[PDB]
RNA sequence: GUUUAUUAAAAACACAGCACUGUGCAAACACGAAAGUGGACGUAUACGGUGUGACGCCUGCCCGGUGCCGGGAGGUUAAU
């Protein structure tokens, strides 16, 4: 199955949704039998540029090894929803490790 | 029609004379409109299709005053 | 697709027929169907108030549900049907209890995709949901007016909506004539462009195929008398007037924008 | 008009009193809401004993009854676990009715029109400073914290 | 194909195609003192109007005039 990492962002007064985002979002993966790796939450950090007129949004981190289905239609449901913003899904090589 | 209830106006006609009297035969309209009353003997409203002048007459009168007007020649409120 | 046809008489020279092989070649469903007389342009007192209609092919009318109705319930489109009344074709969706409608087709729907009416739908091409739950910038179609009217705008083929703004409680809608005007966020529409969006490469070879459309022959004011038309006599095509209607209205660039009532939901204008 | 009054009308309007109000603010508002009477050299000798010092708290226990009505409930809350969808947007939004079909089961007694919403009609589930109105004089608040289901 | 029945059947009219323009829908426009009907049980890939008249190669310069359109400062200006 493919590696991924996926890096997203929550605006902070919804980062109280945030464990029900990520515990929803790797039931979703596991349904598929996508093997999660990694789930470094890195909580509020400040933006560089301003994004949308309000700054410094939570960051998540996911990191799987799913197939293509649920990785699609998972990023559908970054799209399709309020809270996330700019959400990013990358290369594949071999997954899973304590970094930062 | 256009008669108004409470007054009784209907239009009327006339000349049209212009600059150079020329006359052209008009027909003055009266003011109506399609005003929703209250009427506490019966506490709901009845709609009257009347004046403006009929506005002022139920202005001073009161409505039961005109609908008993109306309740003289007999129409309908 | 698009066939040119091939000039085997004249007159069959420049033909484009659009021929669907989507379509259903059968006869419709009866429970939906119904007559439906042409007047000819005439009215009550049975006069020709709209000119150039008359003639043309029978055509029974389709009971085509705009509203969307039975919100909350699963639907499979079920065949493709010709429809002579709209440029678009319209589509036999079964919903699961068993009732069948017929709803236009947007682009990509075909026979056996499920779609969706009601408030709590995903965001999937061909289903019906309000407007301040489509997320802005989504392409909508059959879209309202007025909440529960049923649908007035983007309902020809090929015709879309993009949905641009959300202001408190409004929609500033991008028109496809390019106008940007307000709708109450209630009104449901239904999402991707309309199907059939080939029907602007038809070009009809003859005549007859405008006069069985419906059509009736448009004729010029200038070959008319000076009683009939404003313009019109002249010996050998004069014309020397500022083009008007037959009654005496400019046409050619004369705008006659005025409601005031609709004003208050126009942001810009058709430019 | 030259209007007497019964009500206290915010700006000018002083329970009995020769007021010029408009023709139209006598008649739309002021007479089929009952809360002045146009009285012009008749129902002043009807309005001087048997309705200025009689009728008047007559009319105010009604005015009582908003700090007595209002004060049925000491509570002063609402729960609305109404079905939310995928991590928000949530299903309905909550105009006066179901508010005032639980308020009404669970609460004052209170009919519809009654229901107030300064913030919206309720689409965001959380708390909702929620407030109503029984008097013109008296205002209430009744917290709404709405839950997702 | 149509056309002056009863002196003119044509090079005229119409046509498919092209353009400009108006119309956001209780549409413009039309018939109606009006209610209302047509437009259309259609909704800008739709509908009305005006010219030109398949197809091919094309459609130059002029906003001074007369229209239409945009502007809104300043002047002039009705009943009041």
């Amino acid at each position: 199955m493919r590696h991924y990492e996926i890096v997203f962002m929550v605006h902070p007064d919804q980062s109280e949704q945030v464990p029900g985002m990520i515990e929803r979002y790797t039931a979703a993966i596991t349904g598929a039998e996508g093997k999660i790796h990694r789930l470094e939450d890195w909580g509020r950090r400040q933006l560089a540029y301003p994004i949308n007129k309000l700054h410094k949004a939570h960051y998540v981190l996911m990191n799987v090894e799913a197939p293509q289905e649920v990785i699609d239609e998972l990023e559908t449901t970054f799209r399709f929803n309020d809270a996330v913003i700019r959400s990013m899904v990358m290369r594949t090589k071999h997954a899973v490790t304590e970094a930062s | 029609s256009r008669v108004c209830q409470v007054t009784g106006k209907r239009p009327v006609t006339g000349n049209n004379r212009s600059h150079a009297l020329n006359a052209t035969k008009r027909r003055f309209l009266p003011n109506l409109h399609s005003h929703r009353f209250w009427v506490e003997s019966e506490k709901r409203f009845v709609t009257l299709r009347v004046s403006a002048k009929g506005m002022r007459v139920i202005d001073k009168k009161g409505i039961d005053t005109v609908l008993a007007e109306l309740r003289a020649r007999g129409e309908k409120y | 697709a698009v066939v040119k046809c091939k000039p085997t008489s004249p007159g069959r020279r420049h033909v484009v027929k659009v021929v669907n092989p989507e379509l259903h070649k059968g006869k419709p469903f009866a429970p939906l169907l119904e007559k439906n007389s042409k007047s000819g342009g005439r009215n009550n007192n049975g006069r020709i108030t709209t000119r150039h209609i008359g003639g043309g092919h029978k055509q029974a009318y389709r009971i085509v549900d705009f509203k969307r109705n039975k919100d909350g319930i699963p639907a499979v489109v079920e065949r493709l049907e010709y429809d002579p009344n709209r440029s678009a074709n319209i589509a036999l969706v079964l919903y699961k209890d068993g009732e069948r409608r017929y709803i236009l087709a947007p682009k990509g729907l075909k026979a056996g995709d499920q779609i969706q009416s009601g408030v709590d739908a995903a965001i999937k091409p061909g289903n019906t949901l309000p407007m301040r739950n489509i997320p802005v910038g989504s392409t909508v179609h059959n879209v309202e007016m007025k909440p529960g009217k049923g649908g007035q705008l983007a309902r020809s083929a090929g015709t879309y909506v993009q949905i641009v703004a959300r202001d408190g409680a409004y929609v500033t809608l991008r028109l496809r004539s390019g106008e940007m005007r307000k709708v109450e966020a209630d009104c449901r529409a239904t999402l991707g462009e309309v199907g059939n969006a080939e029907h602007m490469l038809r070009v009809l070879g003859k005549a007859g195929a405008a006069r069985w459309r419906g059509v009736r022959p448009t004729v010029r004011g200038t070959a008319m008398n000076p009683v009939d038309h404003p313009h019109g006599g002249g010996e050998g095509r004069n014309f020397g007037k500022h083009p008007v209607t037959p009654w005496g209205v400019q046409t050619k660039g004369k705008k006659t924008r005025s409601n005031k009532r609709t004003d208050k939901f126009i942001v810009r204008r058709r430019s | 008009m030259q209007v007497i009054l019964l009500d206290k009308v915010a700006n000018l309007g002083s329970l009995g009193d020769q007021v010029n109000v408009k023709a139209g603010y006598a008649r739309n508002f002021l007479v089929p809401q009952g809360k002045a009477v146009p009285a012009t050299k008749k129902n002043i000798e009807f309005f001087e004993a048997r309705r200025a010092e009689l009728e008047a708290k007559l009319a105010e226990v009604l005015a009582a009854a908003n700090a007595r009505a209002e004060k049925i409930n000491a509570l002063e809350t609402v729960t609305i676990a109404s079905k939310a969808g995928d991590e928000g947007k949530l299903f309905g939004s909550i105009g006066t009715r179901d508010i005032a079909d639980a308020v009404t089961a669970a609460g004052v007694e209170v009919a519809k029109s009654e229901v107030r919403l300064p913030n919206g009609v309720l689409r965001t589930t959380g708390e909702h400073e929620v407030s109503f109105q029984v008097h013109s004089e008296v205002f209430a608040k009744v917290i709404v914290n709405v839950v997702a289901e």
